[PDB]
């Protein structure tokens, strides 16, 4: 879904 | 500072930068070297050739791959093929980057070795990674769960994963790739009298495997009406005008994925190979793999490949159960995608191997997570 | 030459 | 109503019966037709000669054969071949006998099929088998194990058998042939001033060739030994008493089956070819393929072959191993020998395909064993 | 009139007559069948191979066992097996001896229901009883008290005994077994770059564990030492000749046993497994227990296990207590050997079931004993 | 209903009917007209007179050809020769008759049209066929393979045929023939005060050349004999009575023919021509022709003649071959025996011109064979 | 220090200096001698006349060429060539100058061998280097690609160049010049009734050629028309004033190129030919080798030969192809001025054999790049 | 300790 | 060996 | 054949 | 050899 | 196109 | 002499 | 007639 | 693999 969004769901991911 | 991406597969090496959408340098693993006398020394004639510059001259060359079945078996050129990623294709000096590389699951040990030391050695890269290509193929699917097939080239290998952890003991890896259907097509195009023999006809026959075949969503229908009907045939222009017709070699050739006897394997065909990495998981995890198949990879590009792995997948498989295929059309790039957003994550900056640190631990260092 | 695109 | 037996090879024809050691016609596949004006009208000229015939008047006729690298290309050439075999040279009805014919592996389909056709329609056989040459030679070395390596005029070609199963996806073949070795000799020998141009020409070459040529069991000595020295030297008188004197020529020929490049091929030599197909053999067939390595057909004939191929397997091939070259005499025929015994075995007499059966299946079924 | 005795495991079927000291037949249970096009039909080419047959063969056979995990799944196969035992490997009429058969315990009731009815039906036997691995290996050793740990190709079961009555809610079966070992080791040898993919290279790694392998007595200390040393490699010649050098999977490989994880496995590992054995019988029980841990079973054939197997149930248990190990050389025959007793009995010839029985009483009748 | 048959050459006229085996007319191709007043008005005095008639009254007339170097130059006097032949010399009227002529090969194509309007038009035959002399003298020797080499008074020229085909780009021809030699010897014989001038005395010194002249084997030892050396030299008597005395004129006027520089020519010699002939051909016909040395024309009568040309020949060819001069003493008639054969085969009688088509074709049609 | 350029061809001498645009010396490789006795002692007559000398004298000697066929047969004769070319004709000193000579590429060794030798001894030469006409043809048309088709009056010769590699496999020679063209004239225009015989007559049809010859785009057109009309013939004045008449001998000459066997040979006409050498390259250099047909060599001036090939190569070739030929006005010269270009390249200044470097190691050092 | 003796052990504790 | 033996030889074969 | 023992 | 004789021998030729 | 310029062509060829 | 313009 | 053996 | 519902 490109990499920026990408980048935000797995930068989420690891906070969460 | 941004890191370095560059997935060194046996067909194409596809480097660039990470954070982005795609690969800069897309040009082929291939050194070629005259194979004829030269004569006109007068205009500066070159003692090799590399990727796209090769095969822009593959009729004089004998063109070969640097990398077979996944591991590197020619160091030399390699280092070419590397030269070129860096200085010439991305114009990047690899001092000021630090470099994010791929290789396959379950290769030899050495082959990580060996490309970490050219790395820290000869590049002088500041630090280095080195991730297996199913495990990209996930982050650039947007998901932590399902099981990659990554067919290309080189190998064709499925790794399971679940909530991020992997399932090791269930990988399967088949030494069948795209370098083999192309051999067969070589092969099966003897029968209406074509042939193929150089490498310079290889890629010939490649670009032809591109474009014309297809994955039978019923193999014996397909034959039946082949041998029945014209209305299978195609026409390719071979380079130099001449026109060859093809019949049902267009759907024999990628067959070999799912019957790998017809090029003398005795293993299992891809549908069953994914279906068994299934069966050597937990039975509690079967659910989530079945509804999350992913394809990435240049072979999954056939026409008709997914729909034919649901099918088959379906007849092994248990009734009542949701079986999903994931096919983007980026299966190409998937792999290197997955390293644009892995080098990116603030959380992997703690996964680089710093020069400093291999030059005190020494090679085992490589094996972090070597899975 | 005898083949039919190859020799 | 014993069988018969004929290999339509591209260099000679050799035919005869089933059961029995050796062929009763060996003359030439040539068909020649005069390029001159004819002018002694009450003489009874011909329009075309054939085989033997041919060859005695060559120095008018452009010498054709019908048969090049193993394909038939010219069928009104084939017919008159066939039907002199079957009238003149073995003096019998082709409708009182059933026929075995052979054919190299991987060829064009279209080759058996047609081939076919004209053996049920224009000859009215009762039946007919088409068999690969390289089985032919197992059966007469009274073996089951193998790998026939057979190179003729036509081409050379590499094929493993064991315990009587075939292993195809080990099929190596060339288009590297006696012929092209005669074109490259006549080519050669231009060093030396001699100039061989014509058909008839090609013929005198050939003869030649078949005399002074040898294998070198150390090339780059003989080569050393050449240029100091005339011991190496033979002379050799021409049709018209003119005595040509070659030198290197005589290893220089034969060493193109070692090293292709010689003649522009970028592919691997005979003793590569052949380590490769027992590479691609399973790893528990090697030792016997190595322990049975079969030679058959007219180009094993040069002296010191079988030597110089011993001396280059063990240099590919792992140590501590018996690498065996089995080379006897009959080189020339052992696939019509092998013809004969297969045709005579009850076992095989399920094998043939009767007309009847062609005239309801068609085509389709000379491939039965297609392979 | 001597009982036929036969312990159809899943790796070696070893059978002969009750009252000797050894099988006289032990090939393989394996059954093949041609992968290949046979193309020399002259030679009486068959379709499938059994036994050492079958192994003898195996580079075009896809070779494959009737029995998995210590289940018959395929019954054509195993009547196969039992044909050529009863005919060819012993020369016995079925019809004129009782035969006394062998099954894991707690495997599925069908396993011993659809054995019967084959002894029964198309073997005739007049007589049939079956047994319990782990109880024959008591009788073999002289004693009625003790631990029976059975680890074979199949299954490994801990069955504990005491003053010869059984504990059967202290049954522990595992499911890794020698052939797990030899599929983790194809896959750890892939680290050294060998690959091993057949059925035919399966065997292959069969054997190299089984000369190579040993257990390590402390597995870091032997990681230490091979991270650091060459005097634990060894060399090892495969059948094409070329030589394979093995480091540390060496022990890495049987470490399995006492770590299931390397496969996938959170099972405990044997050591384990046997001390809950201990922890399920009454405390009173334990001391005699302890003082007789028997082994027996082909993978109990590794160097050094029963030295580690010491070492660890010692860490477990209590300390002030004997922990000691019986392992008779005989351990791959320990089963049969028990066999030949418990058939040659006096007290044991009222607890055959007679055909009579079975033909009034149905299956029900196998499970007297079920255990 | 025989055909006609009239080699109207440059000196001879040779005619009679096909089917016998000489000709009946052989006078003279020589018209001749006064060349003084006549005064005896009562005689009944001449305009012209004709071949023997004409020499009968030489003395009076300028005797010229009509005919030279084998073309046609005076076609009112070539009509005079062959109405004499017709009705005079054979009594037989063309048009009764199909009628067979000849001329040499490489010739003005006009000369051939020329003649066949004549024969049509003048003549009214009803058909017309011309041959070539040299092919005409193979069958004059019974055999389809050889040399011709035709030397007479017009031309001399070398004919290579093969199983009846020509070699037509070896066909040599010189314009030294018996009238030159004739001329020459007119010179020669200055040295010893003889004076021929006249054309009557042309023919005077013809004659002497046939009785005198020889061929020397060794041109050098006769001119070192003829030196020191009366033996060699002859008298002969003059029409008048008149004695004329001869040396080494009588070799040294033939030598011509091995040495045309002697009349200014810088052309090869007749051994060389033939020789060159034999070179122009392929390899592998050299053989036949060098064993089928065909001699035919007047002016092969010399004595020694052809022992000169087998000596000249074996001096040229390479050694170790058969070289063999043919020369039957009809050597002056085996052009027209050659037409009488072919004229006489049924083979031939389908390549006449029947005047009918030469009406329609128009002269395209005289080119058949035209060679 | 400028090196000298000399193309010591079978026609003409081209001489000059390197980095040029032309020859100073052109004169003809002809050397003459009296065929006459010399009778005015007193002018100070000459044994032997060179080039336009031997030309404007032609009518006394016999003219020979000392180079047939591309190969030097009497090296006297060519010693005076070069004797002349460099003192008389280019006025300089070969001491002072290092030199560039040129040859047909598949000639004999011992011709290279040989001029070499004269070179540095005869002329003492210091430094010398050969090259292959058809590599400095394509330098002379700017490029490092393409088959160059050299026609001349010795040979006619075709050489693949691909990125300036040659592919030596795929270079076709045919004997077939110039000079045979001239004598097939000289033997067709017999049929018109004219006769030239000696080699000054020779010289003369030469000149014939050259003005009146021209390519039939269509040649039964050509001949159709020629049978129907006086508009394609021309008239010629000889040297003493006669007129000669030539007709379709205007186009049947040069026809031989595309028919050799007007003159007897089986040989493929120069379409095929060239078409052939492109074939035996590998697929993928077709493309760029019929772009580039370059076409050099003084028989290439005929008018309509560039449009005949082009017309015959695209009905070989296949079609939806660009087939190029590139035909400069200065194709008598390309070669020179390649010779001209090579030599002033610093890129070749290490190419020259220096005297001392052949007085040491022999013959062999001229066989660099023999090719 | 071989079967025939084996035999003997264990039909003797059998008996007993 | 021979045809008729080589035929032997595998006949032979073929029935065992 | 690009394995070690195996390809 | 004679007219008569060298026809028959080439009418032989000729059928041959 | 002129030796002299040939000559150029080639040289920078050569260099590059 | 007789050709037409060389004899 | 200028090669050595063919011509 | 083998057993019914688990391996
Ligand atoms: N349209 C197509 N259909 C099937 N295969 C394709 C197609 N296009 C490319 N391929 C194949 O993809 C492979 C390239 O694989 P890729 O995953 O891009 O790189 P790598 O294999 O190097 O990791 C080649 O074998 C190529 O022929
Ligand atoms: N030296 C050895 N070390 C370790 N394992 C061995 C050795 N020899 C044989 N084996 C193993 O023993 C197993 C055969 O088991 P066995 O008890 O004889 O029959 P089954 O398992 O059929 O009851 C195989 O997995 C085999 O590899
Ligand atoms: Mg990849
Ligand atoms: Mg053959
Ligand atoms: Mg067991
Ligand atoms: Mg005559
Ligand atoms: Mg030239």
């Amino acid at each position: 879904m490109g990499v920026a969004d990408l980048i935000k769901k797995f930068e989420s991911i690891s906070k969460e | 500072t941004t890191a370095l991406v560059c997935d060194n597969g046996s067909g194409l090496v596809k480097a660039g930068f990470a954070g982005d959408d795609a690969p800069r340098a897309v040009f082929p693993s291939i050194v070629g070297r005259p194979r004829h006398q030269g004569v006109m020394v007068g205009m500066g004639q070159k003692d090799s050739y590399v990727g796209d510059e090769a095969q822009s001259k593959r009729g004089i060359l004998t063109l070969k791959y640097p990398i077979e079945h996944g591991i590197i078996t020619n160091w030399d050129d390699m280092e070419k093929i590397w030269h070129h990623t860096f200085y010439n294709e991305l114009r990047v000096a690899p001092e000021e980057h630090p470099t994010l590389l791929t290789e396959a699951p379950l290769n030899p040990k050495a082959n990580r070795e060996k490309m970490t030391q050219i790395m820290f050695e000869t590049f002088n890269v500041p630090a280095m990674y080195v991730a297996i290509q199913a495990v990209l193929s996930l982050y650039a699917s947007g998901r932590t769960t399902g099981i990659v097939l990554d067919s290309g080239d080189g190998v064709t290998h499925n790794v399971p994963i679940y909530e991020g952890y992997a399932l090791p003991h269930a990988i399967m890896r088949l030494d069948l790739a795209g370098r083999d259907l192309t051999d067969y097509l070589m092969k099966i195009l003897t029968e209406r009298g074509y042939s193929f023999v150089t490498t310079a006809e290889r890629e010939i026959v490649r670009d032809i495997k591109e474009k014309l075949c297809y994955v039978a969503l019923d193999f014996e229908n397909e034959m039946a009406t082949a041998a029945s009907s014209s209305s299978l045939e195609k026409s390719y222009e071979l380079p130099d005008g001449q026109v060859i017709t093809i019949g049902n070699e267009r759907f024999r050739c990628p067959e070999t994925l799912f019957q790998p006897s017809f090029i003398g394997m005795e293993s299992a065909g891809i549908h069953e190979t994914t279906y068994n990495s299934i069966m050597k998981c937990d039975i509690d995890i079967r659910k989530d793999l079945y509804a999350n198949n992913v394809m990435s990879g240049g072979t999954t590009m056939y026409p008709g490949i997914a729909d034919r792995m649901q099918k088959e997948i379906t007849a092994l498989a248990p009734s009542t159960m949701k079986i999903k295929i994931i096919a983007p059309p980026e299966r190409k790039y998937s792999v290197w995608i997955g390293g644009s957003i892995l080098a990116s994550l603030s959380t992997f900056q703690q996964m680089w191997i710093t020069k400093q640190e291999y030059d005190e631990a020494g090679p085992s260092i490589v094996h972090r997570k070597c899975f | 030459p005898a083949w039919x695109a190859x020799c």
